[PDB]
């Protein structure tokens, strides 16, 4: 048992047409202290794979150096490690569901919730997430944090079940996708205006977006507001 | 359980004990006893927390069973109440100690004398001429200071014995239905049936 | 001096090899497998008239649908049958069930090897595994200490298993009754054992579906006997 | 730890060290078993070389594992002390868990599981014992006799004998012992126990130890003037 | 591997004896002869040093005779690092008693604990078995005075008077002619040197090639005392007894 | 302090019918006042004609049908090929429920299939292993919603024949798949209703002889 | 000579004889072959039995839905090495979801069973194995030795008598490689290969033992009068 | 719950009832507190529910066990020690039980063992166990005697049920009826207290205080 220290925020994502768009800001807080501005939260595993996590940073940092040590782990004694034999978003996830609920079983949890975005070798979508008590659920839409409560309802008029999904390009699901980390920066106390975008499409690849920033943002109607009911002036 | 009795007189040692075994409410069994023959001249009684108490007194059973028949020789009640003192002095800085208090009556064969050991479950012993566990003391100590005669024979100190049963069945809240008083002399244990 | 887990220049294990030895010079124990039952029968070989032969346990149960026979070191057997009754109680226990003949002698069977520098040695003695389940019903497994076992429709062990097991080959048919099995373990028993055999230098068993395994009475054994020499008397 | 297979198999099926361990209960002093109809008797061999021995503090032949069973003896002395404590211990265990004492062939066969796991265990060799193990079952009028050697084989007897020259006191005890008819008396018995001893042992003075076992944890050990008394009687009947 | 070299120290002869210890035995019969005596008012404990030198520190030197306790003392033959061992470890068995039940340890009990310890060397373990073989002699309320022998078997026997090490056939030949029920300690003093002077393979028995003891109820009163013999007390009772 | 247990919501129900079982619950998984999925299943076709639901801390439920499928494969290994009976399949679980009886699944677990006799079986447990064979049980959060229902209107409790006024109870007719299916329905459409965490869709395993056929139907996603 | 008391001993011309007397007890064992096309691969396995009263030794054991093997040679080291195999096939779907591949299979049996050859105490395992499997990269065949040595190859034998089979395959190399989604004529060319390794006896009906795996074909066992159709 | 056993002139009664709760939430109706170990055996089960299944059908893998290894059954007191002392390592883990062993032997007789997991083992010839075991004590202890018949005595244990099936709220379903001969153990029913409580109501004339 611990408590987090240096942690991150929100994680979301959903599913369009051909693949997976995932994203995350850039912040590593030290509770109500903003304190680290360029912590890349979305780290990603091979061509088709991008796990994205929140909570504890150094867990996070933990689990990232578990995974760079799977990628080498696999390719030992394979092949076909840069084809058939490569890993799979499913293998990644499976993996890091089994050390969660390990982890919250030893009753010394990975502080985490994590997302991991890919597409499969056959062209199927993969998105499920998991946490620090290895509670494990797929949908068309993810979010983690503050993202479950806001960024969740506004990807879900895009994509509110199944068939959705193949009427979704990959332009209005990255669209929805920014503005959804629009509304967190208004919202979230503990977000960033920087953040990263990745989008794993079974056609394209796997395009990596860093340096991006909330834009478009409304505040002009502030200068009309005047107190806090009676004032005036 | 609750009111474990000793008294040792000119030639032997009587030790009462209650026989009602209570959980919580209701009063399952009047006829309990509370005690164990360690060897044929010496007897223990035992009260304390529920389960803990026999499998205490049942191992020390076992164990100087094994001695008598090791060495073919009856161990002196000093002797036992010495190992049983070092057994609860053990248990005490233990995982989970015995809740165990205990009175051992003897009659030493080598001395032809009785012999009474309190020993608690910290593992206390003091040799008496009469002792108690619990609240059974502060009602009969009194008692047995003013009547207890050190030269009191076998019948005198039933009688006395008798006179403290009344007491607590007066002045304590508890039920205890009754006691089983047995008596350990030269000739070994006997129960008396009648009390 | 050597490895005891040694292997022999024609791929044997001497230990396992040398083991086979111990178990010929054992006593004989004999099964027959019918559609009816199995029947369990040894030769108990008491050492001198004083020994009470009853006293001789060759023939033991290991659950109500399992019975074993034994040949060779019985002492060493002992940890075995042990094995095998937590082994069928176990599984009776996470399962609600009774335990398939062969599993609970391929159970027995892993003890076997577990020998090294686990045990000093290899068992030094076979064993004759009888039962029955709703499976495969009624069978009968012969477990070695090389950790081998195979199943058979009649099978002897011990000092005269050769002789007794060609006779075994001519005599069993896929018809046979229990009761013409029981003269027929009788018969071959007779024939290989030193002393003349009667109720008390012999034990006969079977397991069936109904009542399950029986040790059978001295009385029970007598009758057969004096049944078989009548029916050997009549041609 | 040390962990030698000391105890193997040969090319023939044999297991030498515990056939050499049966060679050192050859060598021990003989002692015999003798059951009657409502008693149980065990002899012992006492060698006479060793005069000046403390009769009082040496340890006897046979020892109680409870009030109601005994177990003697032959082969190594100090090996049988670890047989006795571990049954003595089991003895006391089986009376705390089942609330029973002992039967006697549950004893036996607890004493045979010993001697036979030291057969196939690395590190350590046979007990180099064999025991005769007597007594009555609790509730049980019935006389109970069983032998142990050091493969782990066990078995009950009428009457049997172990150690050196048991050989011919078998011998004896085959001829003279009807199964029919046991020794109705538990002076029968003992004469018969005393006779068959007589047939080895040499002189009848302290070389016999005679134990009778009686139902109901009944066990007392016969002294010098009365196991005289038989040697006594034996004799005057045989000059004739 | 390591087989190779293993000796084997716990096995079984085709005949049926332990190897180690039968050799140990061996080893023990070459060793100072140390000769017990039970009388019916005590026990005298008499040893010969092994062929000493005039440089040799004697009185402040002990090798045969060793205290276990106030009422219980033993005669060492054979190596004597190996009978320390053995010591130590019977001091402490007999304090753990005493702390147990508060009362002197039992002769016997003592005695069976040592010679468990000496039966486990030679069953398991692998390791040599001590070449050491005990004389007890001791006291306590229940048998009185007690004379025990153990040897690397791990087998103890009782005695009235017995010798181990070196000439043991001799000496309880001599032994076995002159000891009587009826004897007293002074008497048995007598006998053991007058054994020791016999079977000795030195010229002469000399105060300087001898340990001494004795158990005596010759303590004010119902007790016992323990009198380990001193240099000059061993001289002036070889000139009472008329050996030198 | 760090809780190592949480609550995913969810309701199951099984019904076990003359020759058929059926083990159906919702696909809503929730924690507090949020939807995780609309579509995670939560009734698992374990093979051997066993249909299994662990309802509650949806990790632990996970876990545990993870665990028995693997004790059904091993089964298999172990004594050839033999199939694997839903008494037996029960006790089986009640050992990995009891094996962690110190630190326990937060689940509540049933299994459904056909006896050895081909007769419609439901097996339902605790979360520390006790269990016992049923016709009817609901388990999880509109579990006291529905078992009440199901006295009713699968045994129908408390039910008598006219005329008599309670003197003659009303006969215990055996209920067909259509008829169970119709009572499961009505069961999660009201459970929906009254209960937060139910909603958004109802799948159905049945299971026959046959073997074991799903049915989804939509719920309200309120 | 010298140098063959134990696992742990080089002879002078560099030979561990107690891996080579291991390797001896796979040559006194049944025959079996195995073999594989593009789309299937088949097991194909002559089982011995001790007598005409005795069962016919099981020479083939299943290790996943995807993979299995055959044996030749000390039948509990098989079960020992298989129940390994079972545990690693196990390893990887649960902690993975992932179906072991083949080769990885192989890797790790060759693993287990060289620290059998290194280390005091032990002993080589006695058995050689035939493993089969489909897997991501298609069809595959293994040859275990107990040595550690693991190969892979379009179509082996093992066991007494192997070579016969072994020249057969060797020629029929280019024939039942094409055999693609064909299992009847896959496994008839393992039959008419193990034919070739046969003496005195046939093959009969309790007597011949057949698996296959394939595309669309989970690991299966087929004995007794479901291999008639073969003979 | 309500659990009882009683010694008598034929042997020995035991009664249950059915009830099982989870808070004041009625579980189940239709557990079975009665286990079977053997053809003479039977279990009690009271406090928790796994605790007292898991190790009671324990218990009997351990009496098969016995029997098999000693050719003889095992004694009442044996196998209710063996329950004693398993759960006795368990002390402070948090078991909760409360159960009868019940038994005939040729050596013992009908003998009942009240069996605990605080280590309690207690022989006697009445015991009452469980949340609504006062209620059964006042019935029983008022109508006992040695000299029941079979009949009346498992009328007495199955009315003592009932009287706390009414008053305990933790107690009710239906009643299940033991009787134990030294030829084994006789089920006498299950008995829905539904259709029980009427039935004795209008026949005894009992339960005036309530409206039928
Ligand atoms: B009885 O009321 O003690 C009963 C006996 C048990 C064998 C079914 N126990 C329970 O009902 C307990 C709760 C309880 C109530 C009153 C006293 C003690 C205990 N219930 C459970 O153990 C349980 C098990 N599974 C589901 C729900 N409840
Ligand atoms: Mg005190
Ligand atoms: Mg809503
Ligand atoms: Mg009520």
């Amino acid at each position: 048992t611990q408590q987090p220290i240096v942690t991150g925020t929100s994680v979301i994502s959903m599913k369009y047409d051909n693949g997976v768009i995932i994203a995350a800001d850039n912040l590593g807080s030290y509770g109500s202290l903003l304190r680290f501005n360029g912590v890349e939260r979305l780290i990603p595993v091979g061509d088709n794979t991008v796990v994205g996590i929140s909570g504890d940073i150094s867990d996070m940092q933990h689990i990232e150096r578990l995974l760079k040590d799977l990628v080498t782990e696999n390719a030992y004694d394979n092949p076909l490690a840069d084809a058939e034999e490569a890993l799979e978003p499913s293998y990644i996830f499976e993996y890091l569901a089994t050390v969660m609920y390990q982890r919250r079983s030893k009753m010394n949890p990975l502080w985490n919730a994590i997302i991991v975005a890919g597409v499969q070798s056959n062209g199927d979508q993969f998105l499920r997430y998991v946490n620090l008590l290895g509670v494990t659920y797929s949908s068309p839409t993810l979010a983690t944090g503050f993202g479950a409560h806001m960024a969740n309802p506004l990807l879900r008029k895009v994509v509110d079940r199944e068939s959705d999904i193949p009427k979704t390009t990959v332009q209005v699901a990255e669209e929805a996708i920014v503005n959804a980390m629009r509304v967190l920066y208004y919202r979230d106390a503990r977000s960033s205006r920087n953040f990263s975008l990745a989008i794993i499409d079974k056609n394209t690849g796997l395009t990596f977006k860093k340096n991006l920033q909330v834009e478009n943002m409304k505040w002009d109607f502030a200068k009309d507001i005047k107190g806090y009911g009676t004032q005036k002036i | 359980m609750d009111i474990i009795l000793g008294i040792r007189v000119q030639d032997s040692v009587i030790l009462a004990s209650s026989k009602a075994v209570t959980r919580g409410i209701s009063v399952l069994k009047d006829s309990d006893d509370k005690t164990r023959q360690l060897s044929p001249h010496t007897l223990m009684s035992f009260a304390g927390e529920a389960g803990d108490t026999v499998q205490f007194a049942e191992y020390i059973q076992a164990n100087i069973q094994l001695y008598s028949i090791r060495e073919d020789y009856e161990l002196s009640p000093q002797a036992v109440s010495s190992f049983v003192r070092q057994e609860l002095a053990k248990s005490i800085r233990s995982r989970r100690p015995y809740q165990v208090n205990v009175l051992i009556g003897g009659y030493d064969k080598k001395k032809n004398k009785p012999e009474l050991y309190q020993i608690d479950y910290l593992g206390t012993k003091v040799e008496l001429p009469y002792g108690a566990h619990g609240y059974s003391g502060f009602y009969t100590f009194s008692l047995l200071d003013h009547h207890y005669r050190p030269d009191m024979t076998t019948e005198e100190g039933l009688d006395l014995l008798k006179l403290c049963v009344q007491e607590l069945e007066k002045r304590m809240p508890m039920d205890f239905k009754g006691v089983i008083v047995k008596i350990v002399d030269k000739d070994g244990i006997r129960q008396v049936d009648d009390f | 001096d050597r490895g005891v887990s040694t292997f022999s220049p024609e791929g044997r294990l001497f230990q396992v090899e040398y083991s086979l030895e111990a178990i010929k010079l054992g006593s004989t124990a004999i099964g027959i497998a019918t559609k009816e039952g199995v029947v369990l029968g040894v030769e108990k070989r008491a050492t001198s008239p004083l020994l009470e032969s009853d006293s001789i346990e060759k023939i033991v149960e290991i659950d109500r649908h399992i019975g074993c026979a034994m040949s060779g070191l019985t002492a060493d057997a002992r940890s075995m049958i042990e094995h095998a009754r937590t082994a069928a109680v176990t599984h009776n226990l996470y399962y609600d069930e009774d335990i398939n003949v062969e599993s609970l002698t391929q159970s027995v069977c892993d003890l076997a090897l577990r020998f090294g520098e686990l045990m000093s040695r290899p068992f030094g003695v076979a064993l004759l595994i009888a039962g029955h389940d709703a499976d495969d019903g009624y069978q009968l497994f012969h477990a070695e200490p090389s950790g081998t076992f195979y199943r058979y429709n009649a099978k002897a062990i011990g000092s005269g298993s050769e002789g007794a097991q060609a006779e075994l080959l001519n005599e069993w048919h896929s018809s046979l009754t229990l009761k013409e099995a029981e003269l027929l373990v009788l018969k071959i028993l007779k024939q290989v054992m030193e002393e003349k055999l009667d109720e008390n230098n012999a034990q006969l068993s079977c397991i069936t579906k109904q009542d399950g395994f029986k040790i059978y009475d001295n009385e029970k054994t007598a009758e057969l006997i004096k049944e078989l020499k009548e029916k050997e008397a009549a041609e | 730890g040390y962990d030698r297979a000391l105890s193997i198999f040969s090319p023939d099926g044999h297991i030498f060290q515990v056939e050499y361990a049966l060679e050192a209960v050859k060598r021990g002093t003989c002692a015999v078993g003798v059951k009657g109809k409502n008693c149980v008797v065990l002899g012992c061999e006492r060698r006479s070389t060793l005069k000046l021995q403390d009769t009082r503090i040496t340890p006897s032949k046979v020892s109680k594992i409870d009030s109601h069973v005994v177990l003697s003896f032959s082969g190594l002395n100090a090996d049988s002390r670890i047989l006795i404590e571990k049954a003595r211990v089991e003895a006391q265990s089986h009376r705390l868990t089942l609330e029973d004492p002992v039967t006697v062939e549950y004893l036996t066969r607890y004493v045979a599981g010993v001697q036979q796991r030291y057969t196939q265990s690395g590190g350590v060799r046979p007990f180099g014992v064999s025991t005769l193990i007597a007594g009555f079952d609790p509730r049980d009028d019935e006389p109970k006799l069983y032998q142990t050697e050091p493969s782990g084989i066990y078995s009950s007897w009428s009457a049997q004998t172990i150690g050196r020259n048991s050989k011919t006191v078998r011998e004896f005890l085959e001829k003279n012992y009807d199964r029919k008819e046991p020794p109705a008396t538990v002076e029968e018995c003992v004469k018969l126990t005393v006779r068959s001893l007589l047939e080895v042992v040499q002189t009848g003075a302290k070389n016999i130890e005679i134990t009778v076992v009686k139902p109901d944890s009944d066990i007392v050990a016969l002294s010098s003037e009365e196991i005289n008394q038989y040697v006594t009687q034996i004799e005057q009947e045989k000059q004739e | 591997g390591s087989r190779r070299y293993d000796s084997r120290t716990t096995i079984f002869s085709p005949e049926g004896r332990l190897y180690q210890v039968e050799y140990a035995l061996e080893s023990i019969s070459h060793a100072g002869t140390a000769i017990g005596i039970m009388a019916s008012d005590g026990i005298v404990l008499a040893a010969e040093r092994k062929v000493t030198s005039t440089l040799l520190e004697q009185d402040t030197s002990t090798e045969k005779l060793y205290k276990l306790n106030d009422k219980i003392a033993v005669a060492v033959a054979g190596l004597t690092a190996d009978a320390e061992i053995l010591i130590n470890t019977a001091r402490i068995h007999a304090q753990n008693y005493l702390k147990t039940y508060n009362e002197d340890i039992p002769v016997e009990i003592l005695v069976r604990r040592l010679s468990d310890i000496k039966q486990g060397y030679t069953q398991h373990g692998g390791l040599r078995p001590f070449g050491v073989s005990f004389i007890y002699a001791g006291y306590d309320d229940r048998y009185g005075y007690q004379l025990y022998t153990s040897n690397p078997s791990g087998n103890y026997t009782g005695w009235k008077a017995i010798s181990v090490g070196a000439n043991t056939s001799a000496a309880q030949t001599l032994l076995q002619m002159d000891y009587k029920d009826d004897m007293k300690v002074d008497d048995a003093i007598e006998l053991a040197l007058k054994t020791l002077s016999k079977t000795t393979d030195s010229s002469a028995l000399t105060y300087d090639r001898l340990e001494f003891a004795t158990i005596r109820k010759g303590a004010n009163d119902g007790e016992v005392y323990q009198k380990i013999f001193k240099p000059q007390e061993i001289k002036d009772i070889l000139v009472k007894t008329g050996i030198t | 302090q760090f809780n190592p247990y949480g609550d995913n919501g969810g309701t199951i129900l099984g019904i076990a019918g003359e020759d058929f079982a059926v083990l159906a619950g919702d696909t809503r998984n929730i924690t507090d006042y949020s939807i995780n999925s609309r579509y995670e299943p939560k009734v698992f076709d374990c093979g051997d004609n066993i249909v299994m639901s662990a309802n509650g801390f949806a990790a632990d439920g996970d876990a545990l049908v993870k665990r028995f499928k693997n004790s059904v494969k091993w089964y298999h290994f172990d004594h050839n090929d033999k199939k694997l009976s839903i008494n037996s399949a029960a006790r089986n679980i009640q050992h990995l429920l009891y094996g962690k009886r110190f630190f326990p699944y937060y689940v509540h677990t049933i299994i459904a299939g056909l006896d050895e006799d081909g007769k419609g079986a439901v097996y339902s447990f605790d979360p520390v292993g006790s269990y016992e064979r049923e016709q009817c049980r609901a388990g999880g959060a509109a579990a006291s919603l529905i078992m009440p229902f199901l006295d009713n209107q699968v045994n129908f409790k408390n039910q008598y024949e006219p005329g008599t006024n309670g003197k003659v109870k009303k006969p215990l007719k055996y209920l067909s798949v259509e008829e169970v299916i119709k009572l499961v329905r009505d069961s999660f459409t009201s459970a929906t209703e009254r209960h937060i965490q139910v909603g958004d869709g109802l799948e159905i395993l049945i299971v026959t002889k046959d073997g074991v056929r799903k049915e989804f139907y939509e719920l309200k996603r309120d | 000579n010298n140098y063959d008391g134990d696992t742990v001993t080089f002879s002078p011309t560099g030979r561990l004889f107690q891996v080579e007397y291991a390797l001896e007890a796979i040559k006194q064992g049944s025959v079996t072959v195995g073999l594989r096309s593009n789309t299937h691969a088949v097991l194909v396995a002559l089982k011995r039995n001790a007598d005409e009263l005795s069962s016919y030794q099981k020479k083939i054991i299943k290790c996943d839905e995807h993979m299995g093997l055959s044996l030749a040679g000390l039948a509990p080291d098989a079960r020992v090495l298989s129940n390994y195999l079972r545990q690693q096939c196990n390893y990887s779907s649960l902690v993975f979801n992932r179906k072991l591949a083949v080769e990885r299979a192989g890797h790790l049996l060759c693993d287990k069973a060289q620290k059998n050859t290194q280390s005091y105490g032990g002993r080589p395992y006695g058995v050689g194995l035939l493993i089969i499997g489909y897997d991501k990269s298609g069809a595959h065949l293994l040859e275990f030795q107990p040595s550690g040595n693991v190969t892979e190859l379009y179509g082996t034998a093992i066991g007494a008598r192997s070579q016969g089979a072994k020249t057969y395959l060797e020629r029929t190399l280019d024939t039942f490689i094409k055999i693609d989604g064909n299992p009847d004529e896959l496994i008839k060319a393992g039959v008419e290969a193990i034919s070739q390794s046969l003496r005195d006896e046939s093959l009969t009906v309790d007597n011949l033992s057949i698996a296959i795996v394939g595309k669309d074909t989970p690991f299966t066992i087929y004995d007794g009068e479901a291999v008639a159709k073969y003979i | 719950t309500t659990t009882l056993a009683f010694r008598f002139q034929g042997g020995i009664i035991v009664a249950v009832d059915s009830r099982a709760t989870a808070g004041n939430w009625v579980a189940s109706q239709t557990v079975k507190k009665v286990i079977e170990i053997n053809p003479f055996l039977l279990g009690t089960m009271a406090g928790g529910a796994v605790d007292c299944q898991f190790w009671e059908t324990w218990l009997g893998s351990q009496c098969r066990l016995h029997e098999l290894r000693e050719k003889e059954r095992i004694s009442v007191a044996a196998a209710s020690k063996i329950l004693s002392n398993l759960v006795y390592q368990y002390k402070g883990a948090g078991l909760s039980m409360g159960t009868m062993i019940c038994g005939y032997t040729r050596k013992e007789g009908p003998t009942i063992y009240y069996v605990d997991s605080d280590g309690t083992r207690l022989k006697g010839d009445i015991f009452c166990v469980g949340s609504g075991q006062t209620f059964a004590y006042g019935v029983l202890d008022s109508n006992y005697k040695w000299d029941l018949s079979v009949e009346d005595a498992l009328y007495l244990g199955k009315r003592s049920i009932l009287a706390a099936a009414h008053r305990d709220a933790y107690s009710g379903g239906s009643v299940n009826l033991y009787h134990v001969t030294e030829d084994g153990w006789i089920y006498h029913g299950n008995h829905d207290v539904g259709e029980l409580f009427w039935k004795v109501k209008e026949e005894e004339g009992s339960f005036n205080n309530v409206i039928g």
